[PDB]
């Protein structure tokens, strides 16, 4: 043995490994796996969760009448807040899962792991050789997770306003955001859904350009992706070929000739706008929130001119109003 | 000099990485649009100021950070005298034009390097004992400065202190915390529900205190710098680069970006409700104070009340047992502050006092934060998204934590960006996988 | 070389350049309109 | 569809006498009304207290009756309950109190009374919307 | 019934998931 | 890489082209301007003034109840001083 | 032949190629973007939807739309010399004339464009799978924008254009459809968020494992425009994923198809959601859910608490949504939780 603590080192560090266990691996692997287990176990077989700590158990696994589209990891208590709540910090199990147990261990193991997943990502681009930056394009999904499990209950004082884990649940969460902070009438998120829509619409894009713009090499019975071996040296597509139609389609200098400026954009987009909408999420998590033009356009007598944006008021009138029935006791909802 | 044959013009700056002179001019013209700006708003602020109004009302953000400091204000934050805004505010606006005096000269006028011109000046990103030994000057810099606090507060006039005996008032602190135990405690301490970490501070002996501590500390550590070299270990973890240096200093201003963002939210103490607005938790509170002192004028029994989960209209129980306000407001259950904690007994809020001991001033305290509570839009428009055109207003504490948290995350990407590229400028491939000697090709297939 | 002056481009530049002036023109003179 | 002075026409006092109040003074009232009111009072409702508005019909029934200038204006010096009962000046804002309630302070008999006025004109205009809340949005 | 539908098919992805990773096709270079 | 038009970049440099359009530009600016500060583009789309949105006691809303005697209905509603 | 001779004119290689495509397109194209602009800075709601939709009322770029016609109108094509209108332009205007105008033009609109894409294809000599692509936003816009309306009482409830008038558009069908629990919309997100990651990934995957063909850090000019070598390790690109997600690509002709098959695929499904939503045939309930959810007063699910918030946006929202028809909601019958 040239040195135990030495070849451990050399294992992990290792790229000849099927899955590259990292060092940020190490921390990762298992968080990553108790995470998952939790979450399956609970989406399952858990039991009702007073979500709203108002003594209203909300089930959401398949076991308590659920299914795929309606199940879910029901968020800890309002009783608890911003409470650590670890399983040792509960008399026993009945409660652990009464209070929305579960939920805590889950997100808290996968933000960190999937934090991780990010470092690794850079690490295993270090041992190869090449360039960084790959985690910097995860780093705006992740940011969107943090933003949604983690800062918005922070924000709001407690984990019970984080999205929940379903498919449901996380409609619940949108609704319910939409009402109290008029998401669709803020900045951020417009960017989202720009960087979304637009990724979508350039994924398209160039997936469709490429792939039209192919050198033959097939026959015309055979699978035009044949015409491609595993460790080419020259392209596999005329890139002047695609330049030349997406020139004329719109007009030369408003289309691209560089790969590399066109994948940059290809990934700069989306990543960016992502960016904005994880920002979106942690701003209005201290309720600062998005253009308020209600009652804005009046006449000469000072009657209020409704405009589309008073149209959506009233929808979000209808969700403020009737989210969380008996959750309430007061005029203002502050919290 | 530099052109395109160094970097792109959109990557201009990092043309300046080996040009230690011009590197100077803009860390000193930058300098001076922070003390630029710092000034010019400070004076925009009292331009607009109005003394006999909140200044959460106002929109300021720099004449609340003097108030803290007791200057221009007295009992309950009144504002007595508003010519310490205003001196602090010109004496900073005129330091911009020196600084970028500076700046100017030595980026187009003086030596495009150092290194010759000035060997104790010039410096090496590899040397290690220079760059020990400037972060050792920096290090005595700051640490001057948090002594510069503790002597405005025990000497020079002290600091306004919101938990003041006889209600929120200028005090001179004369009784630093200095036990170890106490300080140093809070960085042991939680940072979720209850257990508030660093931002759990409520009282200004222990900021005094820790001052004192961080004061001494850094330049202690500022003195051993100057006086060594970087371990063995050190040498061999880090990497040792212009950009490396940066990287680690991105994350360092991102994590204390996070951590500004949670003490304008949270603290009541080095943040001031009076100044401020209230905090997201304290309005909350004040809702369920306000009708609760309401309903108990109507003849309700607030102790005995039944609400629809029959939970406690009013008052509940905690977790762990603590007498609290009810509603939604059960989350909010940790706050702390000056009006509410006359009310509470060794069990929480306590019954006997709720009942009769319940004093004008607090009434009007719940009532007024109640109706200023942290909530309002882009376009700055106080209240629920569902709220009408009427009162234009946005917290201070929303202002300043949504600001500081989106700083703070670009900088956990700057960060990253700039660690990533480090990391293989260092080792050489930050500009490609080598066409030759490619190291995929020369390791074995995982298939 | 000897370029022309009205083209193609030309007309299309203008089907768009010509109305949005005319537009910004009038948008602009909407910021003072009240009651 | 105008803010004609026929609209701009509000009781003076209980005498049936009335007063006629100029666009001036409705927009400096509207401002002063959100300088001082709008906190807790926004669209003639009551933060702290659902149970009471400003409508002129509440205004009216009050005690003393407070649906004229001269009855609001007595109020914000010297603020009581519904039934007038009881002075609450020490948590209501007032001229009483303005050492209290500092926005009170510049507040002269002018912006008294333009204030009173803004709240008489407002359920000339809006209607149910000025007194109802959140439902008439 | 229901329930066991649901975990029998996301069974039946993990399971895929294995295969899909360990037992895919071995990625030749060039000589392919 | 090239087509028959005259470079842009030329064009937007030549001090003909600014001799040209310092007047143009500005006049359909100015035209624009008029063209709502005259109050026609009120009468072009029947666009409503400040103070014809509702009748004076009125607060009812001038909804077009019928397809084919819309028109008839539109004129009927402008008649009522709105 | 002038046939020939027209062709030759319109096929030539300008700055901007007109091409037979141009003579449908550029018209359309060119009406539907300034009817829009016009509409959004002059034209008014009032008569219609009883709502400032103009600069000239006041309304700001989010404000601000160009409305669709009164519930009166029908499917009416609400022609300027049609019975309604009856040549007049303002009453047109006043009527909602250019919502189908813009609408019926922009349709068009795109099918020359893209027509203009097979035809410039074909001279070019590419294949046209930029054409094939380009049906997904077709059907979305032929579905949303007229099979919807033309399956509901008029063209009132199809989107209006403009920005928050879209907005009402998705709360609309939240509270009325309850669309987000529609399993054909479903697959559009995961088309839509799966595609905007495969652009994200590819994008960062190159530039990232790009070979050195310059010694400038800025690697931007070290691409040689006219192919040749691949400018990026598709190799190391395999072996990375292999490592970091288990999976990975190794044919690029595969990957590229992929991005096209992944955000086309997910619109389409999206399409046929709408399409059933014009019948009103939504994914509204889950029948087992709703009879436990009647004999147990105890049994709550996040589906549950979802339609709480559909009642209360149909009951606060149709009044001022559908003035039409003269709805009167009593302030008691108005369902609410408590306190709120
Ligand atoms: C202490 C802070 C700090 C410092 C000293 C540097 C220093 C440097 N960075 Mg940088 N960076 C930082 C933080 C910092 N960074 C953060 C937080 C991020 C995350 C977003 C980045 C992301 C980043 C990238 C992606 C790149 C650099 C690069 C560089 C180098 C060249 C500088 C450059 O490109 O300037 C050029 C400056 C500009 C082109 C200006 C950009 C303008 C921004 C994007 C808009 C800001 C919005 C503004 C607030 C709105 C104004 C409104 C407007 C209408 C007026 C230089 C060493 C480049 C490099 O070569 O890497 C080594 C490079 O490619 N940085
Ligand atoms: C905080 C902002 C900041 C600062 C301090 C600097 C500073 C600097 N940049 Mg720079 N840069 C910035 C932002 C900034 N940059 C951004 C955002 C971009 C992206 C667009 C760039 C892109 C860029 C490029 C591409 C290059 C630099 C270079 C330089 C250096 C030489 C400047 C030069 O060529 O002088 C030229 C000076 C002039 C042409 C005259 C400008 C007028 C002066 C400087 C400003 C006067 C200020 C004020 C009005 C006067 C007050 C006077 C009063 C005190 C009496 C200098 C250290 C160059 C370099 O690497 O150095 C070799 C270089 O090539 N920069
Ligand atoms: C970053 C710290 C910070 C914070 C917390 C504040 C906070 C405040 N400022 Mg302020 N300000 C700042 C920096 C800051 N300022 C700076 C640096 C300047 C110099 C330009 C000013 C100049 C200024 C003026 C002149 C005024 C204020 C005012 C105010 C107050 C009202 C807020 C408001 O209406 O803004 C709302 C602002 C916005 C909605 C704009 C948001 C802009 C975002 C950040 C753009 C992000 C886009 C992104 C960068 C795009 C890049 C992406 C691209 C690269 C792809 C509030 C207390 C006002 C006040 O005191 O009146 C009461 C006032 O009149 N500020
Ligand atoms: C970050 C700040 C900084 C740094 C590191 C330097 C560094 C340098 N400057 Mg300089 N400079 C600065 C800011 C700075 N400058 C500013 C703001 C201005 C505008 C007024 C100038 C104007 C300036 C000129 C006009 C010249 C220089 C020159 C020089 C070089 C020769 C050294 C010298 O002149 O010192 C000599 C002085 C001393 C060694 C002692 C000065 C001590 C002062 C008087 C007290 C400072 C008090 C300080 C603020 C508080 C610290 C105390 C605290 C620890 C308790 C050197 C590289 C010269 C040059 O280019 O030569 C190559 C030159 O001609 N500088
Ligand atoms: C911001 C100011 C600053 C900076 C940049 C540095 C920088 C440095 N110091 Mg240092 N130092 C400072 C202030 C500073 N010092 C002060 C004020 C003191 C006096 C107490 C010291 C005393 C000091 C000593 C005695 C030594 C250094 C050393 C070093 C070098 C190696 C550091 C290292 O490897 O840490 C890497 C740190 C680790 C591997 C440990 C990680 C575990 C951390 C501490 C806990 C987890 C952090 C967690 C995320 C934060 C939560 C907070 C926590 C309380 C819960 C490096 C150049 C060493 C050196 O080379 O000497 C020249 C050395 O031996 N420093
Ligand atoms: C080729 C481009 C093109 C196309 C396809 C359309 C298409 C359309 N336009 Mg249109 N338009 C265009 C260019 C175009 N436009 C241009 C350039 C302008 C600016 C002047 C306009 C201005 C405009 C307005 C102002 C309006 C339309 C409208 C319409 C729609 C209904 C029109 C209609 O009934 O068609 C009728 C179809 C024909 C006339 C084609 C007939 C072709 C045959 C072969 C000729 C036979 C003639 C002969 C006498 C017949 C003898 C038979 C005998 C028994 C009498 C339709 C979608 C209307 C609309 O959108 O309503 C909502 C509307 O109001 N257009
Ligand atoms: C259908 C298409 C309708 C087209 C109508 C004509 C559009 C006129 C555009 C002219 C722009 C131009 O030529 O490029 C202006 C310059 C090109 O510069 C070109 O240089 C040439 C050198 O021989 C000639 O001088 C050309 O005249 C000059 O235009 O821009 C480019 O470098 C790329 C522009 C790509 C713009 C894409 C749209 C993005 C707009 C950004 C706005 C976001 C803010
Ligand atoms: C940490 C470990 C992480 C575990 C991740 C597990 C990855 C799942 C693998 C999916 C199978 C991949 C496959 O069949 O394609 C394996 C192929 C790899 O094989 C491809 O074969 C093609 C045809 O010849 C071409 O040759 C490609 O070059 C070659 O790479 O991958 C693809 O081409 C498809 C890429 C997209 C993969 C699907 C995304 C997976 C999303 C899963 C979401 C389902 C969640 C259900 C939850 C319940
Ligand atoms: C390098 C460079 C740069 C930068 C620059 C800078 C950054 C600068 C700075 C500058 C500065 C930083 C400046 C400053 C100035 C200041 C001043 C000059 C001041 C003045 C003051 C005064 C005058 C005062 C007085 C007063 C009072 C007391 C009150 C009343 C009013 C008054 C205001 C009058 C750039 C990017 C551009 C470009 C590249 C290069
Ligand atoms: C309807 C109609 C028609 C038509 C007309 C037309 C065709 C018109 C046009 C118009 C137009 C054509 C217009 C235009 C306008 C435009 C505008 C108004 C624009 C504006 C712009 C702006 C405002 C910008 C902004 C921005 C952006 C966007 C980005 C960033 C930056 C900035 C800020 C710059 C006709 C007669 C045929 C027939 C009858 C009816
Ligand atoms: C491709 C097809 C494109 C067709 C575009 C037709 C556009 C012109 O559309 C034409 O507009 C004019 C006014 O301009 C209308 O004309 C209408 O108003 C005029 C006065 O303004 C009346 O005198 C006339 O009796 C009435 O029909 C026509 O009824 C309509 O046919
Ligand atoms: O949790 Mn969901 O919902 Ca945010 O808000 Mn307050 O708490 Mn509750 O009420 Mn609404
Ligand atoms: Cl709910
Ligand atoms: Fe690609």
């Amino acid at each position: 043995s040239a040195n135990l603590w030495e070849r451990f080192c050399n294992w992990v560090t290792s790229t000849d490994n099927r899955l590259y266990v990292g060092w940020f691996g190490v921390i990762m692997i298992p968080t990553l796996l108790a995470a998952t287990i939790c979450f399956v176990i609970a989406f399952i077989a858990a039991p009702p969760v007073d979500i709203d700590g108002i003594r209203e158990p909300v089930s959401g696994s398949l076991l308590y009448g659920n299914n795929i589209i309606t199940g879910a990891v029901v968020p800890s208590s309002n009783a608890i807040g911003l409470h650590f709540y670890p399983i040792w910090e509960a008399a026993s199990l009945d409660e652990w899962l009464y209070n929305g147990g579960p939920y805590q261990l889950i997100i808290f193991h996968f933000l960190l792991g999937a934090s991780c997943y990010m470092g690794r990502q850079w690490e295993l681009s270090y041992r190869l050789g090449m360039r960084p930056w790959i985690c910097v394009a995860y780093s705006a999904p992740l940011a969107s997770a943090f933003a949604v499990f983690l800062i918005y209950p922070i924000g709001q004082g407690s984990f019970s306003d984080g999205m929940p884990l379903g498919i449901s649940g996380t409609f619940n969460f949108m609704i319910v955001f939409q009402a109290e902070h008029n998401i669709l009438m803020h900045p951020f998120h417009q960017l989202g859904v720009a960087g979304v829509f637009g990724g979508a619409l350039f994924c398209a894009m160039h997936g469709s350009l490429v792939t039209s713009s192919l050198i033959r090499e097939t026959t015309e019975t055979e699978s035009a992706n044949y015409g491609y071996k595993f460790g080419q040296e020259e392209e596999t597509y005329n890139i002047v070929a695609a330049h030349g139609y997406f020139g004329r389609l719109i007009f030369q200098y408003a289309s691209f000739n560089n790969s590399r400026s066109l994948h940059f954009f290809l990934a700069a987009w989306p990543v960016v706008g992502v960016w904005f909408t994880a920002l979106g999420i942690s701003t209005m998590a201290f309720n600062l929130n998005g253009f308020n033009f209600n009652h804005s356009v009046i006449d000469a007598k000072g009657n209020v001119i409704n405009t589309w944006a008073d149209i959506i008021n009233r929808a979000n009138l209808g969700m403020e109003v009737m989210h969380e029935r008996n959750a309430h006791n007061f005029p203002l909802d502050l919290a | 000099d530099q052109e395109s044959s160094g970097f792109a013009w959109w990557a201009g700056n990092a043309r300046l990485i080996n040009l230690s002179g011009k590197l100077l001019g803009a860390h000193v013209a930058h300098a001076g649009l922070i003390v630029f700006w710092a000034g010019a708003m400070t004076l925009f602020e009292l331009a607009h100021f109005i003394p006999e109004k909140p200044m959460y009302e106002q929109g300021l953000i720099l004449i609340p950070h003097i108030a803290t400091l007791g200057w221009g204000v007295g009992p309950g934050g009144e504002v007595v005298d508003t010519f310490p805004f205003f001196v602090v505010g010109v004496v900073h606006l005129i330091s911009s034009a020196v600084l970028g005096f500076g700046g100017v000269y030595h980026a187009i006028r003086g030596p495009e390097t150092l290194e010759e011109y000035s060997s104790f000046f010039g410096y090496d990103w590899k040397d290690k004992n220079k760059m020990t030994t400037i972060l050792g000057f920096h290090l005595i810099v700051l640490g001057i400065g948090a002594l510069l606090l503790v002597a405005k507060a025990m000497f020079f006039g002290g600091l306004y202190d919101t938990w003041a005996p006889g209600g929120g008032d200028v005090r001179v602190i004369t009784n630093p915390t200095l036990d170890p135990r106490v300080i140093f405690g809070y960085l042991l301490k939680s940072p979720f529900g209850g257990e508030g970490w660093i931002v759990s501070v409520n009282n200004l002996e222990d900021v005094v205190g820790g001052h004192i501590w961080i004061g001494l500390i850094c330049i202690a550590g500022g003195i051993w710098h100057i006086l060594t070299t970087p371990f063995g270990w050190a040498r061999r973890a880090f990497i040792w680069s212009g950009e490396a240096y940066l990287s680690y200093s991105l994350g360092a201003l991102s994590m204390m970006g996070f951590i500004a963002t949670c003490f304008v939210w949270f603290n009541n103490t080095v943040y001031p409700s009076e100044f401020y607005g209230p905090t997201g938790p304290e309005a909350s509170q004040a809702q369920a104070m306000t009708f609760l002192i309401r309903d108990q004028k109507l003849g309700a029994n607030v102790g005995s009340a039944q609400g629809p989960t029959g939970l406690g209209k009013y008052l509940m129980r905690s977790p762990t047992g603590e007498i609290i306000f009810g509603g939604e407001t059960m989350r909010f259950w940790d706050f702390r502050g000056p009006w509410l904690e006359p009310l509470r007994g060794p069990n929480g809020l306590d019954l006997n006092k709720i009942k009769n001991d319940i004093q004008p001033w607090q009434e009007r305290r719940a009532a007024e934060y109640m109706t200023h509570a942290p909530l309002g839009s882009l376009n700055s428009v106080g209240g629920v998204a569902t709220e009408i055109n009427s009162v234009n207003f946005v917290s201070p504490r929303s202002w300043l934590a949504t600001s500081h948290f989106v700083l703070a995350f670009f900088f956990l990407v700057g960060h990253l960006w700039h660690a990533g590229r480090a990391r293989a400028a260092a080792a050489g491939f930050e500009k490609g996988i080598d066409r030759e000697s490619e190291p995929v090709l020369s390791m074995p297939s995982l298939d | 070389v000897s370029y022309p002056i009205f083209t193609v481009r030309w007309v299309a530049v203008h089907t768009l350049a010509v109305p949005t002036i005319f537009f910004l023109g009038a948008i602009a003179a909407m910021q003072f309109i009240q009651r | 569809a105008e803010l004609t002075p026929e609209v701009l026409t509000v009781p003076l006092n209980s005498e049936g006498k009335t007063i006629t109040l100029t666009e001036k003074q409705y927009l400096e009232g509207k401002r002063l009304f959100q300088y001082a009111c709008a906190s807790c009072h926004v669209g003639g409702i009551t933060k702290t207290n659902p149970s009471l508005d400003l409508r002129t019909e509440t205004l009216a029934l009050a005690t003393p009756p407070r649906d004229n200038i001269e009855g609001l204006v007595d109020y914000m010096k010297n603020p009581t309950t519904y039934d007038g009962e009881q002075e609450i000046a020490e948590v209501h804002p007032s001229l009483r109190s303005a050492d209290i309630f500092p926005k009170m302070r510049n507040l002269t008999e002018k912006d008294l009374v333009a204030i009173a006025g803004h709240i008489l004109v407002e359920p000339k205009i809006l209607g149910d919307k000025w007194g109802g809340g959140k439902v008439y949005y | 019934m229901e329930t066991i539908t649901y975990v029998f098919i996301f069974a039946c992805i993990i399971a895929l998931f294995f295969f899909a990773i360990f037992f895919r096709e071995p990625p030749r270079i060039t000589k392919k | 890489g090239t087509t028959g038009e005259r470079p842009f970049s030329d064009i937007i440099t030549s001090v003909r082209y600014w001799v040209i359009h310092s007047i143009t530009i500005p006049a359909l600016f100015i035209a624009g301007w008029l063209f709502v500060s005259t109050g026609l583009a009120y009468d072009v789309f029947g666009t409503p003034r400040p103070d014809s949105y509702y009748a004076q006691e009125q607060r009812s809303i001038p909804l077009v109840t019928d397809r084919f005697e819309a028109k008839q209905q539109v004129e009927t509603f402008l008649e009522q001083l709105k | 032949g002038w046939f020939d001779i027209l062709d030759d004119w319109l096929k030539r290689d300008r700055f901007v190629f007109v091409g037979w495509s141009g003579i449908l397109l550029f018209p359309c194209a060119y009406l539907a973007l300034g009817g829009w602009l016009t509409g959004t800075t002059f034209v008014t709601s009032w008569y219609t939807h009883g709502l400032a939709s103009s600069y000239l009322e006041g309304c700001n770029f989010l404000t601000v739309a160009v409305s669709t016609p009164a519930n009166s109108m029908g499917h009416s094509l609400l022609l300027l010399w049609g019975p309604e209108a009856q040549g007049d332009f303002t009453r047109w205007c006043q009527l909602g004339g250019l919502w189908t105008f813009i609408a019926l033009h922009g349709a068009f609109g795109l099918i020359g464009f893209m027509l203009r894409q097979f035809e410039i294809a074909r001279l070019v000599g590419v294949r046209p799978y930029n054409a094939i692509a380009f049906s997904a936003p077709i059907a979305v816009f032929v579905s949303v924008f007229l099979i919807y309306p033309l399956g509901q009482s008029s063209w009132f409830f199809a989107p209006s254009f403009g920005v928050a008038a879209i907005f009402r558009f998705l709360l609309f069908f939240q509270g009325f459809h309850n669309w987000t629990l529609n399993p054909f919309h479903m697959m559009g997100v995961a088309g839509v968020l799966g595609g905007a990651l495969l652009c994200a990934i590819h994008g960062a995957t190159v530039e990232n494992t790009l070979f050195q063909d310059g010694e400038g850090a800025s690697t931007f000019r070290a691409f040689n425009p006219t192919q040749a070598e691949e400018t990026y390790s598709m190799v190391t690109a395999n072996r990375f994923w292999s490592q970091i997600f288990g999976i990975a690509f190794s044919n690029k002709r595969w990957l590229h198809f992929f991005m096209l098959f992944v955000p086309v695929t997910g619109l389409w499904m999206s399409a046929i959601g709408v399409v059933g939503l014009a019948l009103n045939l939504r994914s509204y309930d889950f029948i087992s859910q709703e009879i436990r959810a009647a004999e147990d007063p105890e049994f709550e699910t996040f589906y549950t608490k979802n339609l709480l918030l559909n009642e209360g946006i149909r009951a606060w929202m149709a009044p001022q949504d559908q003035p039409h028809e003269n709805f009167v909601f009593p302030e008691e019958v108005l369902p609410r939780g408590n306190a709120l």
